RNA sequence: GACUGACUGACUGA
RNA sequence: UCAGUCAGUCAGUC
């Protein structure tokens, strides 16, 4: 209620206010939150008593969810309008269908819509009166939000009324454009896609966008590499020992993959080892000598493969973190105990270096640095701090804990729902606590990709990137977290390729900027006519677009693990076999890792691969297995290929 | 008469900041400056004058964003901020736009000008004076360390093109 | 809290 | 056109 509507606000709600599917485009930190409330209040007031109109709200990532769903609460709390959300967090939902109908302003997440679509608990999109987008950016290609309006559009061209549609967006993007008719292209084409008809910008305001709206400034950092590095040199002359190991007892292993020039840190080295680990698992003799082999191969490439991971690792975080992964893997996990001797060999020396100060990565040292003197210049700041992975998440955490130059700060973390590879992410009463914490004791926050797209921590000082790079929506989206005015972006980084990117995607903002200007002077209705051809011609290339006992063996001993005719798929997505035979083809570990159940191990004391874990359904519990550790041979023929996903192997699924 | 010249050292200079070859010019770099790694080197944007004292005036002045001007010893930790240990004492400009000093790690909040240090242990005093077109008189206080003390300068280091320099005014 | 499955987009490389 | 990493989202069993 307080609030009172600035001018360039009303001005950006009456295209959508008159009723035409619109496309509502400002920068970032404008009030588009605002627009969208001013446009919903003044829908919801105009339908005559006795009928009633349903609002929808997607947004496609939580913690931006539960920021747009409490902002609509307390907005229309006074008035008496019910809302609601249903989301992937919700325990047993009661019915879709009932929920619908009993509340009128839906917030959701998409692919809830999608699902309840497909499945036919909602009949008709009729039922809504009003879309809102909150990334109209997104909708393309095959993304939820972009099937919905297949839908949607899908109704409309073909033969009940049909619901409004807005979007909000501070940033269109250029797709593959290099000219500004390639631009103007791709700008058309994504408001083909929603129905759009009128793009709405500030025009007759823009003296007031100005002063109230502050666009961060940029800056760039190159840093140098080391001059010279010892950990380098120990691990790559390690991984040279163990890659003459591999050249030795197979006759060829550069013919295996057609990559070349390999360099030691780079990931053109990992798709080497990959393909040729994929290689080697399909060698096959005329039948019990080979298995040496595979078996040989399977360990010089998996070490070599790990020592990589452990460079690259050590390139983006400190030297401690690298020797630590390698260490727990040689810890965790004959030929075995060769290669753990020559590790052991040199861990000394490792440890040793490790500790040395002067060997301290340069890149995050410059982290150091520009942190204490922003600092310093302004006790009162807010940092936000990107970085690609969840690992480097983990990384960064502990390096702010225990460095006595950064006492000032106190760190944050902030990741997504899913739990991947060994590490689990937050959930959402622990995304609530950290970000009502900033609205408090923290400092400074360590993001993944999830917080872009606005996730509105006023307050923000500072934006470091940390070697963080894509098309030019993500650049916008990302520079635009620091709402606070004398905000700065810092974009640190050691390949000049990153730096030369960075100003190539400048240029492009700015082509886009003017594309935009230039489709605002079209008449009014050849817009609607070509927007109509494109959607026209886009349906008819959707529509017609579409329309055994194979032995199963060990990725790395080669043994008879199952039959596929001997497998039951259990309520359509776990596996489990049966057999006493089977029983007797693996020997659960008596003591798991983990251990919360008990893992499945090969039952050969020459090999231990993961086949699977197991876990209980009902009255009795049942053994499950992975595809990913198993080869596929023919019955009769000797052919032989690999599936990372059961979608890919088809076999006469039988339920249990 | 009491005025003298102090030198800044390459002892003690930091990596981003950048000196002049007369070596009474004090600048911060473009690009970061390579130099030997040891304990001696701040790790922050920050220098030390190598002209020890154990009656001295010097001049500095500060046209051409944010600066602290001060004298600290050498018992001083290179980590820490100049101004914010026990052995500093400074005058620096803040990022609000207001003029602070800081003596004996406690906060006093006080329009800029070109600035001077005066001291003398000879009875522990310690002097600041704002001299642009008039004597306009700054912050002054007491305080007397063991060790002989250093003038020290912090120059704010991410904004590159900001130079401070030193003024031998003559009798 | 940890378990198994599908979906999508972005970035590389050949 | 095929590959390899990454990050978000949904479903089911405990
Ligand atoms: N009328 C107003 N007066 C003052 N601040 C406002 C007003 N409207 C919006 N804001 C502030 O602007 C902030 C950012 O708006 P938001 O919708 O998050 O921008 P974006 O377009 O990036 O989503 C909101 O948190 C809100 O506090
Ligand atoms: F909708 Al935004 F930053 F673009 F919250
Ligand atoms: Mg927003
Ligand atoms: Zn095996």
């Amino acid at each position: 209620s307080p609030f009172k509507p600035r001018n360039y606000q009303l001005e950006l709600a009456l295209p959508a206010m008159k009723g035409k599917n619109t496309i509502i485009c400002a920068p970032t930190g404008c009030g588009k939150t605002f627009v969208s409330l001013l446009i919903c209040e003044h829908h919801l007031k105009k339908f005559p008593q006795g009928q009633k109109g349903k609002v929808v709200f997607f947004a496609n990532q939580i913690p931006v969810y539960e920021q747009q769903k409490s902002v609509f609460s307390k907005y229309f709390e006074r008035h008496g309008y019910r809302v609601t959300g249903i989301s992937g967090a919700t325990a047993e939902n009661v019915p879709v269908e009932q929920i619908v109908e009993n509340n009128d302003i839906i917030i959701l997440t998409p692919q809830i819509l999608v699902n309840n679509l497909k499945k036919g608990t909602i009949p008709s999109l009729s039922i809504f009166t009003l879309m809102i987008f909150d990334e109209c950016h997104n909708t393309s290609k095959q993304h939820p939000y972009n099937m919905i309006m297949f839908n949607y559009l899908d109704q409309k061209l073909g033969g009940g009324p049909l619901p409004q549609v807005i979007g909000l967006t501070a940033s269109v993007g250029v797709g593959d454009a290099k000219n500004t008719d390639e631009a103007l292209d791709y700008i058309c084409k994504l408001c083909a896609s929603l129905d759009a008809s009128v793009i709405a910008t500030v025009k007759h305001n823009l003296e007031e966008l100005e002063q109230v709206v502050y666009k961060p400034q940029k800056f760039f950092r190159k840093v140098e590499s080391r001059i010279s590095d010892k950990f380098k040199y120990i691990i790559a002359q390690l991984m040279r020992d163990t890659e003459s190991l591999a050249k030795r007892i197979c006759k060829d292993l550069e013919n295996l993959s057609q990559i070349q020039n390999r360099e030691f840190g780079t990931q053109k080295y990992e798709q080497w080892i990959v393909t040729v680990q994929k290689a080697c698992m399909v060698f096959q003799m005329p039948k019990d000598e080979e298995s040496r082999i595979c078996k040989a191969l399977f360990l010089y490439t998996s070490h070599l493969r790990k020592y990589n991971d452990a460079l690259i690792i050590s390139e983006h975080a400190r030297m401690k973190d690298a020797l630590d992964y390698l260490k727990d893997f040689f810890s965790n996990v004959e030929i075995e105990q060769d290669l753990t001797q020559r590790f052991e060999e040199k861990l000394q020396e490792l440890e040793s270096v490790s500790r040395d100060p002067s060997n301290e990565n340069p890149k995050l040292e410059d982290l150091c640095f520009i942190l204490q003197e922003e600092y310093h210049l302004n006790p009162e700041t807010i940092t936000i701090l990107f970085v690609k992975t969840r690992a480097l998440v983990d990384a960064l955490k502990n390096w702010i804990e225990g460095n006595p130059k950064l006492s000032f700060l106190k760190p944050g973390i902030l990741t997504g729902r899913g739990k991947t590879n060994q590490n689990t992410g937050m959930t959402l009463p622990a995304q609530k606590c950290i970000l009502d914490a900033f609205k408090g004791d923290h400092n400074i926050l360590i993001a993944t990709s999830v917080a872009d797209e606005g996730i509105d921590i006023a307050q923000c000082n500072l934006v470091i990137l940390y070697e963080y790079v894509g098309n030019v929506i993500k650049m916008i989206q990302t520079r635009g977290r620091g709402r606070a005015r004398g905000s700065k972006c810092f974009l640190l980084t050691s390949n000049a390729g990153v730096i030369e990117k960075e100003q190539i995607n400048m240029y492009k903002e700015k082509m886009m900027n003017d594309s935009i200007l230039r489709l605002q002077t079209w008449d009014e209705a050849v817009f609607r006519e070509k927007i109509l051809h494109i959607q026209t011609h886009e349906k008819f290339i959707r529509d017609s677009q579409e329309k055994e006992n194979k032995k199963l063996l060990c990725r790395k001993c080669k043994a008879l693990a199952c039959y596929t005719a001997d497998v039951r798929v259990i309520e359509e997505c776990h596996y489990t076999v049966l057999g006493d035979a089977f029983k007797e083809c693996f020997v659960s570990r008596p003591h798991p890792k983990p251990k919360k159940r008990a893992k499945i191990f090969c039952a050969r004391q020459n090999c231990s691969h993961d086949w699977g874990i197991h876990v209980k359904y009902k009255t009795f519990e049942i053994p499950v297995i992975k595809i990913e550790s198993f080869v596929v041979e023919d019955i009769a023929t000797g052919v032989q290929t690999l599936y990372s996903k059961w979608k890919d192997f088809h076999f006469e699924k039988i339920p249990f | 008469q009491w005025a003298i010249h102090p030198t800044f050292n390459l002892k003690s200079l930091s990596c981003s900041l950048e000196v002049s070859k007369d070596s009474r010019t004090v600048t911060v770099s473009h690009r970061p400056q390579p130099y030997r790694w040891s304990c001696e080197r701040f790790s922050t944007s920050q220098v030390l004058c190598s002209q020890a004292l154990s009656k001295h005036y010097w001049e500095v002045d500060t046209r051409n964003s944010h600066w602290a001007v001060g004298v600290a010893s050498w018992e001083m930790s290179r980590d820490q901020v100049l101004g914010r240990t026990m052995d500093s004492c400074c005058v620096e400009w803040k990022g609000t736009s207001q003029l602070s000093a800081w003596h004996m790690v406690k906060e006093t909040v006080l329009r800029p000008g070109v600035v001077g240090i005066w001291l003398n242990l000879e009875e522990g005093k310690l002097a600041f004076y704002s001299v642009d077109n008039q004597e306009k008189l700054l912050y002054e206080c007491t305080i007397s360390a063991s060790s002989p003390l250093y003038p020290a300068f912090w120059l704010y280091g991410l904004h590159p093109g900001n130079y401070l320099i030193i003024k031998q005014v003559k009798v």
